[PDB]
């Protein structure tokens, strides 16, 4: 939920953040020089992907030969359509009624 | 077989080494590109080193 979407927005951003490091190097690198030194600090970044590629090395891998997280869990979602379903037939009745009473008028 | 490419980079190479310019050419463009050559090793050299 909260953590891995937050894990997930945090690996998008350092491929990001790699993405740029690398481009401002590139153009660094190309031209004209001091501030080329941290361009060396992109390719740090580029280990922290390695991290990453640690952090998904030594990740869960609960089964690694099939897929976790068993069952849909949508047999809530089908009480949902139910209830729904009970909704409509409940407004349904209620604008036959409803014509029917102003027919009585 | 007609080879005018050929022909045209020896009289760009002949006639002044860049078919263009004598005294208007980059070379203190070329110092500061060589300037940030070197700085930029002086950086890969000690990032390797590190």
């Amino acid at each position: 939920n909260e953590r891995l979407r937050a894990l997930e927005d945090i690996e998008r951003e350092i491929g990001a953040i790699l993405q740029n490091a690398g481009t401002a190097i590139l153009e660094l690198s190309k031209e004209k020089r001091l501030l080329d030194r941290q361009a060396a600090a992109f390719t740090t970044s580029v280990q922290h992907v390695e991290a990453e590629l640690s952090a998904q090395i030594r990740y869960l891998t609960q089964v690694a030969t099939g897929q976790p997280h068993e069952g849909s869990s949508y047999s809530s979602r089908k009480d949902c359509q139910m209830a729904l379903k009970r909704v409509d037939y409940a407004r349904l009745k209620i604008s036959d009624v409803a014509r029917t009473c102003e027919q009585m008028l | 077989k007609p080879d005018p490419e050929v022909e045209e980079q020896e009289k760009q190479l002949t006639t002044d080494a860049a078919r263009i310019g004598a005294d208007a050419a980059q070379k203190q463009i070329q110092s500061l590109n060589k300037m940030c050559s070197n700085l930029l090793e002086k950086i890969s050299k000690e990032e390797r080193e590190s």
